[PDB]
Protein backbone atom coordinates (compact mmCIF):
# COMPACT_ATOMS: atom_id res chain seq x y z
CA UNK A 1 0.00 0.00 0.00
CA UNK A 2 2.19 2.81 1.24
CA UNK A 3 2.21 7.00 0.62
CA UNK A 4 2.15 8.34 -2.52
CA UNK A 5 4.84 7.36 -4.38
CA UNK A 6 6.77 8.25 -7.99
CA UNK A 7 5.96 4.74 -9.21
CA UNK A 8 2.09 5.12 -8.26
CA UNK A 9 2.21 9.02 -10.12
CA UNK A 10 3.88 7.36 -12.98
CA UNK A 11 1.09 4.49 -13.37
CA UNK A 12 -1.81 6.85 -13.05
CA UNK A 13 -2.49 8.47 -16.50
CA UNK A 14 -3.84 11.09 -18.73
CA UNK A 15 -7.42 9.98 -19.42
CA UNK A 16 -8.62 8.10 -15.85
CA UNK A 17 -10.98 8.68 -14.01
CA UNK A 18 -11.26 9.68 -10.32
CA UNK A 19 -12.10 5.87 -9.22
CA UNK A 20 -8.96 5.02 -11.39
CA UNK A 21 -6.46 7.38 -9.55
CA UNK A 22 -7.66 6.61 -6.22
CA UNK A 23 -7.50 2.92 -6.68
CA UNK A 24 -3.65 3.37 -7.94
CA UNK A 25 -2.49 5.99 -5.50
CA UNK A 26 -4.15 4.65 -1.86
CA UNK A 27 -7.64 6.73 -1.56
CA UNK A 28 -6.34 7.12 2.63
CA UNK A 29 -3.50 9.30 0.86
CA UNK A 30 -6.39 11.15 -1.02
CA UNK A 31 -8.38 14.45 -0.32
CA UNK A 32 -10.48 16.27 -2.38
CA UNK A 33 -12.98 19.35 -1.89
CA UNK A 34 -12.00 22.01 0.57
CA UNK A 35 -8.62 23.77 -0.91
CA UNK A 36 -7.91 21.47 -3.88
CA UNK A 37 -11.85 22.30 -5.50
CA UNK A 38 -12.26 19.24 -7.36
CA UNK A 39 -9.02 17.74 -7.47
CA UNK A 40 -7.45 15.02 -6.48
CA UNK A 41 -4.34 15.65 -3.80
CA UNK A 42 -2.28 12.94 -2.57
CA UNK A 43 0.27 12.79 0.15
CA UNK A 44 3.71 11.37 0.01
CA UNK A 45 6.78 11.27 3.22
CA UNK A 46 7.11 14.44 5.00
CA UNK A 47 9.39 16.92 3.26
CA UNK A 48 10.32 20.23 4.69
CA UNK A 49 7.30 22.17 6.18
CA UNK A 50 4.82 19.71 3.63
CA UNK A 51 4.82 16.31 2.03
CA UNK A 52 6.23 15.24 -1.15
CA UNK A 53 3.04 15.56 -2.87
CA UNK A 54 0.77 14.65 -6.19
CA UNK A 55 -2.56 16.37 -7.48
CA UNK A 56 -4.85 15.45 -10.53
CA UNK A 57 -7.04 17.73 -12.49
CA UNK A 58 -10.04 16.80 -13.88
CA UNK A 59 -11.70 17.83 -16.86
CA UNK A 60 -14.89 18.38 -14.65
CA UNK A 61 -16.80 17.91 -11.45
CA UNK A 62 -18.66 15.40 -12.97
CA UNK A 63 -18.12 11.40 -12.42
CA UNK A 64 -16.93 10.53 -15.44
CA UNK A 65 -14.46 13.20 -16.16
CA UNK A 66 -10.83 12.51 -16.75
CA UNK A 67 -7.44 13.05 -15.78
CA UNK A 68 -6.48 16.50 -17.56
CA UNK A 69 -3.72 17.70 -15.65
CA UNK A 70 -0.97 16.14 -13.25
CA UNK A 71 1.21 18.11 -11.03
CA UNK A 72 4.07 16.81 -8.22
CA UNK A 73 6.67 17.88 -5.74
CA UNK A 74 9.51 15.47 -4.39
CA UNK A 75 7.84 12.38 -6.00
CA UNK A 76 10.45 12.11 -9.11
CA UNK A 77 14.20 12.72 -9.07
CA UNK A 78 16.50 14.02 -12.19
CA UNK A 79 17.83 11.10 -13.59
CA UNK A 80 21.56 12.76 -14.84
CA UNK A 81 21.74 16.24 -13.36
CA UNK A 82 23.97 18.76 -15.21
CA UNK A 83 22.53 21.98 -15.08
CA UNK A 84 24.76 24.76 -13.92
CA UNK A 85 24.81 29.19 -14.19
CA UNK A 86 26.28 28.85 -17.67
CA UNK A 87 24.29 26.69 -19.00
CA UNK A 88 20.86 28.26 -17.94
CA UNK A 89 22.20 31.49 -19.57
CA UNK A 90 22.00 29.56 -22.77
CA UNK A 91 18.37 29.05 -22.59
CA UNK A 92 16.17 31.76 -24.27
CA UNK A 93 12.61 31.69 -24.33
CA UNK A 94 11.03 30.56 -27.33
CA UNK A 95 13.46 27.55 -27.45
CA UNK A 96 11.37 24.16 -28.02
CA UNK A 97 11.23 22.07 -25.12
CA UNK A 98 14.12 20.07 -27.56
CA UNK A 99 15.95 22.94 -27.41
CA UNK A 100 16.10 23.35 -23.81
CA UNK A 101 16.75 20.12 -22.70
CA UNK A 102 19.62 19.81 -25.14
CA UNK A 103 21.06 22.88 -22.77
CA UNK A 104 20.39 22.03 -19.38
CA UNK A 105 21.33 18.31 -19.95
CA UNK A 106 18.97 15.89 -20.82
CA UNK A 107 19.06 13.90 -16.99
CA UNK A 108 18.96 17.33 -15.48
CA UNK A 109 14.73 17.92 -15.49
CA UNK A 110 11.48 16.44 -13.92
CA UNK A 111 8.10 17.46 -14.19
CA UNK A 112 6.51 19.60 -12.07
CA UNK A 113 3.12 19.89 -13.60
CA UNK A 114 1.20 19.07 -17.55
CA UNK A 115 -2.02 20.44 -18.06
CA UNK A 116 -4.16 19.68 -21.29
CA UNK A 117 -6.48 22.70 -21.06
CA UNK A 118 -8.28 21.38 -24.48
CA UNK A 119 -8.20 18.08 -23.71
CA UNK A 120 -8.36 15.57 -25.71
CA UNK A 121 -6.88 18.30 -28.06
CA UNK A 122 -3.13 19.06 -27.34
CA UNK A 123 -4.29 23.21 -28.08
CA UNK A 124 -2.74 25.04 -25.18
CA UNK A 125 -0.65 22.52 -23.28
CA UNK A 126 1.38 24.07 -20.38
CA UNK A 127 4.61 22.27 -19.38
CA UNK A 128 5.89 23.30 -16.28
CA UNK A 129 9.96 21.88 -15.30
CA UNK A 130 12.15 21.99 -12.59
CA UNK A 131 15.91 21.23 -13.28
CA UNK A 132 18.70 20.54 -11.06
CA UNK A 133 22.26 20.84 -10.80
CA UNK A 134 24.56 17.80 -9.75
CA UNK A 135 23.72 18.00 -6.31
CA UNK A 136 20.66 20.23 -6.45
CA UNK A 137 17.59 17.82 -5.87
CA UNK A 138 16.25 16.95 -2.39
CA UNK A 139 13.55 14.73 -1.99
CA UNK A 140 12.76 15.58 1.64
CA UNK A 141 14.33 19.31 2.26
CA UNK A 142 15.28 22.62 0.13
CA UNK A 143 17.01 22.47 -3.51
CA UNK A 144 20.87 23.39 -3.64
CA UNK A 145 20.72 24.29 -6.95
CA UNK A 146 17.73 24.45 -9.29
CA UNK A 147 15.55 26.44 -12.12
CA UNK A 148 12.06 26.69 -13.08
CA UNK A 149 11.32 26.32 -16.54
CA UNK A 150 7.51 26.54 -18.57
CA UNK A 151 6.23 26.04 -21.53
CA UNK A 152 3.16 26.77 -23.41
CA UNK A 153 2.23 24.22 -26.87
CA UNK A 154 6.46 23.04 -26.65
CA UNK A 155 7.82 26.32 -26.42
CA UNK A 156 9.35 27.83 -23.54
CA UNK A 157 7.82 31.00 -22.49
CA UNK A 158 9.94 31.75 -18.88
CA UNK A 159 12.73 30.48 -16.68
CA UNK A 160 13.96 31.72 -13.47
CA UNK A 161 17.29 29.92 -11.19
CA UNK A 162 18.13 29.77 -7.86
CA UNK A 163 21.70 28.96 -6.32
CA UNK A 164 22.97 27.51 -9.66
CA UNK A 165 26.93 27.88 -9.73
CA UNK B 1 10.24 13.93 33.47
CA UNK B 2 12.86 16.09 32.98
CA UNK B 3 11.65 19.92 33.76
CA UNK B 4 11.65 22.11 30.35
CA UNK B 5 15.01 23.55 31.06
CA UNK B 6 16.53 20.54 31.84
CA UNK B 7 14.85 18.72 28.75
CA UNK B 8 16.58 21.76 26.43
CA UNK B 9 19.79 21.29 27.63
CA UNK B 10 19.56 17.56 26.81
CA UNK B 11 17.93 18.24 23.50
CA UNK B 12 20.68 20.33 22.53
CA UNK B 13 23.32 17.89 23.34
CA UNK B 14 21.76 15.01 21.51
CA UNK B 15 21.49 17.20 18.53
CA UNK B 16 24.65 19.19 19.03
CA UNK B 17 22.56 22.22 18.14
CA UNK B 18 21.01 25.27 19.49
CA UNK B 19 16.85 25.44 20.70
CA UNK B 20 15.44 28.87 21.24
CA UNK B 21 12.47 28.94 24.01
CA UNK B 22 9.79 31.55 25.40
CA UNK B 23 6.65 30.17 27.61
CA UNK B 24 4.97 33.59 27.90
CA UNK B 25 1.58 33.75 29.74
CA UNK B 26 -0.70 35.03 27.30
CA UNK B 27 -3.06 37.68 29.95
CA UNK B 28 -0.32 39.61 30.99
CA UNK B 29 2.27 39.01 28.93
CA UNK B 30 5.31 38.07 31.49
CA UNK B 31 7.83 35.51 30.33
CA UNK B 32 7.57 31.87 32.70
CA UNK B 33 10.43 29.98 31.00
CA UNK B 34 13.25 31.22 28.78
CA UNK B 35 16.12 29.69 26.94
CA UNK B 36 18.47 31.72 24.64
CA UNK B 37 15.80 34.26 24.43
CA UNK B 38 17.52 37.32 23.06
CA UNK B 39 19.67 34.90 19.96
CA UNK B 40 18.69 34.92 16.91
CA UNK B 41 16.70 32.11 14.96
CA UNK B 42 15.88 31.76 11.18
CA UNK B 43 11.90 32.47 11.47
CA UNK B 44 11.43 29.80 8.79
CA UNK B 45 7.36 29.54 7.70
CA UNK B 46 6.41 30.99 11.15
CA UNK B 47 6.92 34.98 9.90
CA UNK B 48 3.59 33.88 7.91
CA UNK B 49 1.84 34.60 10.70
CA UNK B 50 3.28 38.04 11.04
CA UNK B 51 2.16 38.32 7.25
CA UNK B 52 -1.12 37.64 7.36
CA UNK B 53 -1.00 40.00 10.23
CA UNK B 54 -0.25 42.49 8.49
CA UNK B 55 -2.84 41.63 5.69
CA UNK B 56 -5.02 41.89 8.25
CA UNK B 57 -4.01 45.57 9.86
CA UNK B 58 -5.13 46.25 5.86
CA UNK B 59 -8.28 44.62 6.05
CA UNK B 60 -9.32 46.59 9.35
CA UNK B 61 -8.06 50.06 7.55
CA UNK B 62 -10.12 49.70 4.74
CA UNK B 63 -6.96 48.88 2.17
CA UNK B 64 -7.92 45.08 1.69
CA UNK B 65 -10.39 42.61 1.37
CA UNK B 66 -10.40 38.85 2.09
CA UNK B 67 -12.02 38.51 -0.62
CA UNK B 68 -10.08 40.10 -3.38
CA UNK B 69 -9.17 37.99 -6.21
CA UNK B 70 -5.55 37.98 -6.96
CA UNK B 71 -4.35 36.25 -10.53
CA UNK B 72 -1.06 34.84 -10.76
CA UNK B 73 1.36 33.32 -13.13
CA UNK B 74 4.02 30.65 -13.26
CA UNK B 75 6.96 33.08 -12.56
CA UNK B 76 4.97 33.58 -8.83
CA UNK B 77 5.57 29.62 -8.51
CA UNK B 78 7.97 28.54 -6.64
CA UNK B 79 8.88 25.09 -4.33
CA UNK B 80 6.09 24.14 -1.60
CA UNK B 81 3.33 25.04 -3.26
CA UNK B 82 0.48 22.56 -3.06
CA UNK B 83 -1.97 24.71 -3.28
CA UNK B 84 -1.21 28.12 -5.15
CA UNK B 85 -0.14 25.76 -7.69
CA UNK B 86 -3.79 24.07 -7.73
CA UNK B 87 -5.06 27.08 -8.32
CA UNK B 88 -2.94 28.96 -11.04
CA UNK B 89 -5.79 29.09 -13.64
CA UNK B 90 -8.29 30.84 -11.92
CA UNK B 91 -6.88 32.25 -9.27
CA UNK B 92 -6.93 32.96 -4.99
CA UNK B 93 -8.99 35.19 -2.76
CA UNK B 94 -6.58 37.01 0.26
CA UNK B 95 -8.36 35.42 2.24
CA UNK B 96 -7.60 31.70 0.97
CA UNK B 97 -3.86 32.94 0.07
CA UNK B 98 -3.66 33.36 4.26
CA UNK B 99 -5.02 30.00 4.56
CA UNK B 100 -2.68 28.12 2.42
CA UNK B 101 0.01 30.36 4.05
CA UNK B 102 -0.88 29.56 7.40
CA UNK B 103 -1.87 26.09 7.40
CA UNK B 104 -0.11 24.41 4.30
CA UNK B 105 3.13 26.28 4.65
CA UNK B 106 2.17 27.24 1.08
CA UNK B 107 5.17 28.71 -0.30
CA UNK B 108 4.01 30.81 -3.25
CA UNK B 109 1.00 32.03 -1.72
CA UNK B 110 2.62 33.71 1.23
CA UNK B 111 5.04 35.61 -1.71
CA UNK B 112 1.78 36.84 -3.31
CA UNK B 113 0.73 37.89 -0.04
CA UNK B 114 3.92 39.53 0.67
CA UNK B 115 3.56 41.75 -2.12
CA UNK B 116 0.49 43.21 -1.18
CA UNK B 117 2.07 44.77 2.48
CA UNK B 118 5.47 46.34 0.70
CA UNK B 119 7.65 42.57 0.19
CA UNK B 120 9.80 41.99 3.31
CA UNK B 121 11.29 45.56 3.71
CA UNK B 122 7.64 46.37 4.17
CA UNK B 123 6.75 43.59 6.36
CA UNK B 124 9.64 44.75 8.34
CA UNK B 125 8.06 47.71 8.39
CA UNK B 126 4.74 46.46 9.94
CA UNK B 127 7.01 45.07 12.63
CA UNK B 128 8.44 48.66 13.73
CA UNK B 129 4.93 49.92 13.35
CA UNK B 130 4.16 47.47 16.64
CA UNK B 131 7.28 47.70 18.67
CA UNK B 132 9.04 44.63 17.65
CA UNK B 133 12.55 46.20 16.83
CA UNK B 134 14.41 43.00 16.59
CA UNK B 135 12.33 40.47 14.23
CA UNK B 136 12.83 40.99 9.98
CA UNK B 137 12.58 39.61 7.05
CA UNK B 138 14.97 40.30 4.38
CA UNK B 139 14.18 37.78 1.57
CA UNK B 140 11.13 36.47 -0.03
CA UNK B 141 10.15 32.03 -0.27
CA UNK B 142 12.11 29.89 -0.84
CA UNK B 143 15.51 31.92 -0.06
CA UNK B 144 14.25 32.74 3.21
CA UNK B 145 14.87 29.41 4.52
CA UNK B 146 18.21 28.88 3.91
CA UNK B 147 19.55 29.38 7.93
CA UNK B 148 22.76 30.20 7.09
CA UNK B 149 25.01 30.61 10.06
CA UNK B 150 25.66 33.77 11.94
CA UNK B 151 23.01 35.93 8.71
CA UNK B 152 20.50 37.76 10.63
CA UNK B 153 18.64 37.68 7.36
CA UNK B 154 14.90 36.68 8.24
CA UNK B 155 15.66 35.83 11.79
CA UNK B 156 13.64 36.52 15.35
CA UNK B 157 14.26 35.82 18.75
CA UNK B 158 11.89 33.56 20.97
CA UNK B 159 11.34 36.81 23.35
CA UNK B 160 10.13 39.37 20.12
CA UNK B 161 8.50 36.40 18.51
CA UNK B 162 6.03 35.59 21.57
CA UNK B 163 5.47 39.67 22.36
CA UNK B 164 4.70 40.58 18.58
CA UNK B 165 2.58 37.19 18.63
CA UNK B 166 0.98 38.63 22.12
CA UNK B 167 0.47 42.04 19.89
CA UNK B 168 -0.86 40.50 16.60
CA UNK B 169 -3.25 38.47 18.60
CA UNK B 170 -4.72 39.79 22.07
CA UNK B 171 -3.64 43.67 21.95
CA UNK B 172 -5.84 46.37 20.41
CA UNK B 173 -3.80 46.65 16.74
CA UNK B 174 -5.94 44.31 15.07
CA UNK B 175 -9.56 44.66 15.68
CA UNK B 176 -11.75 41.69 17.33
CA UNK B 177 -12.99 39.99 13.86
CA UNK B 178 -9.05 39.87 12.72
CA UNK B 179 -7.70 38.50 15.82
CA UNK B 180 -10.25 35.93 15.38
CA UNK B 181 -9.67 35.17 11.73
CA UNK B 182 -5.99 34.95 12.40
CA UNK B 183 -6.41 32.52 15.68
CA UNK B 184 -8.77 30.20 13.09
CA UNK B 185 -5.91 30.09 10.29
CA UNK B 186 -3.98 28.86 13.71
CA UNK B 187 -5.91 26.64 14.98
CA UNK B 188 -6.43 24.92 11.29
CA UNK B 189 -2.82 24.36 10.96
CA UNK B 190 -2.48 20.98 8.84
CA UNK B 191 1.47 20.19 9.18
CA UNK B 192 2.06 20.89 12.87
CA UNK B 193 0.70 17.11 13.83
CA UNK B 194 4.36 16.17 14.47
CA UNK B 195 5.65 18.52 17.01
CA UNK B 196 3.11 19.87 20.16
CA UNK B 197 0.17 18.26 18.70
CA UNK B 198 2.04 15.04 19.18
CA UNK B 199 2.08 15.42 23.26
CA UNK B 200 -0.86 17.83 23.51
CA UNK B 201 -3.27 16.15 26.28
CA UNK B 202 -7.41 15.43 25.42
CA UNK B 203 -9.38 18.61 26.18
CA UNK B 204 -7.16 21.17 25.44
CA UNK B 205 -6.29 23.97 23.06
CA UNK B 206 -3.86 24.21 20.30
CA UNK B 207 -3.07 26.95 17.98
CA UNK B 208 -0.16 26.79 15.81
CA UNK B 209 2.54 27.36 12.80
CA UNK B 210 5.30 25.55 12.12
CA UNK B 211 8.51 25.96 10.23
CA UNK B 212 11.08 24.11 8.53
CA UNK B 213 14.47 25.51 6.74
CA UNK B 214 18.12 24.02 5.67
CA UNK B 215 20.96 23.10 8.51
CA UNK B 216 18.25 21.61 10.70
CA UNK B 217 16.34 24.65 11.60
CA UNK B 218 12.89 24.23 12.81
CA UNK B 219 10.55 25.95 14.39
CA UNK B 220 6.47 26.43 16.07
CA UNK B 221 4.66 29.10 17.62
CA UNK B 222 1.70 28.40 19.43
CA UNK B 223 -1.04 28.95 21.49
CA UNK B 224 -1.88 26.41 24.00
CA UNK B 225 -3.95 25.63 26.87
CA UNK B 226 -6.34 23.31 29.23
CA UNK B 227 -9.98 23.51 29.58
CA UNK B 228 -10.19 24.15 25.74
CA UNK B 229 -8.93 27.96 25.87
CA UNK B 230 -5.83 29.26 25.43
CA UNK B 231 -3.47 30.24 27.95
CA UNK B 232 0.28 30.44 27.21
CA UNK B 233 2.22 31.24 23.97
CA UNK B 234 5.07 28.95 23.41
CA UNK B 235 7.87 29.73 20.78
CA UNK B 236 10.67 26.70 20.52
CA UNK B 237 13.23 27.33 17.66
CA UNK B 238 16.14 24.53 16.41
CA UNK B 239 18.82 26.01 14.57
CA UNK B 240 22.78 24.35 13.59
CA UNK B 241 22.03 21.00 13.74
CA UNK B 242 23.08 18.06 11.35
CA UNK B 243 20.14 15.72 12.91
CA UNK B 244 17.41 14.22 10.78
CA UNK B 245 14.35 15.38 10.67
CA UNK B 246 12.81 12.89 12.71
CA UNK B 247 14.93 14.03 15.60
CA UNK B 248 14.46 17.49 15.26
CA UNK B 249 10.67 17.06 15.19
CA UNK B 250 10.82 14.44 18.37
CA UNK B 251 13.05 16.67 20.23
CA UNK B 252 10.62 20.04 19.55
CA UNK B 253 7.82 17.35 20.39
CA UNK B 254 9.61 16.56 23.70
CA UNK B 255 10.57 20.01 24.97
CA UNK B 256 6.51 20.69 24.35
CA UNK B 257 6.19 17.77 26.53
CA UNK B 258 7.87 18.83 29.43
CA UNK B 259 6.49 22.15 29.06
CA UNK B 260 3.09 20.67 29.57
CA UNK B 261 3.77 18.29 32.36
CA UNK B 262 5.33 20.93 34.55
CA UNK B 263 2.67 23.04 33.16
CA UNK B 264 1.39 24.33 37.26
CA UNK B 265 5.49 23.55 38.88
Amino acid sequence: AGVMTGAKFTQIQFGMTRQQVLDIAGAENCETGGSFGDSIHCRGHAAGDYYAYATFGFTSAAADAKVDSKSQEKLLAPSAPTLTLAKFNQVTVGMTRAQVLATVGQGSCTTWSEYYPAYPSTAGVTLSLSCFDVDGYSSTGFYRGSAHLWFTDGVLQGKRQWDLV
Amino acid sequence: SPQPLEQIKLSESQLSGRVGMIEMDLASGRTLTAWRADERFPMMSTFKVVLCGAVLARVDAGDEQLERKIHYRQQDLVDYSPVSEKHLADGMTVGELCAAAITMSDNSAANLLLATVGGPAGLTAFLRQIGDNVTRLDRWETELNEALPGDARDTTTPASMAATLRKLLTSQRLSARSQRQLLQWMVDDRVAGPLIRSVLPAGWFIADKTGAGERGARGIVALLGPNNKAERIVVIYLRDTPASMAERNQQIAGIGAALIEHWQR
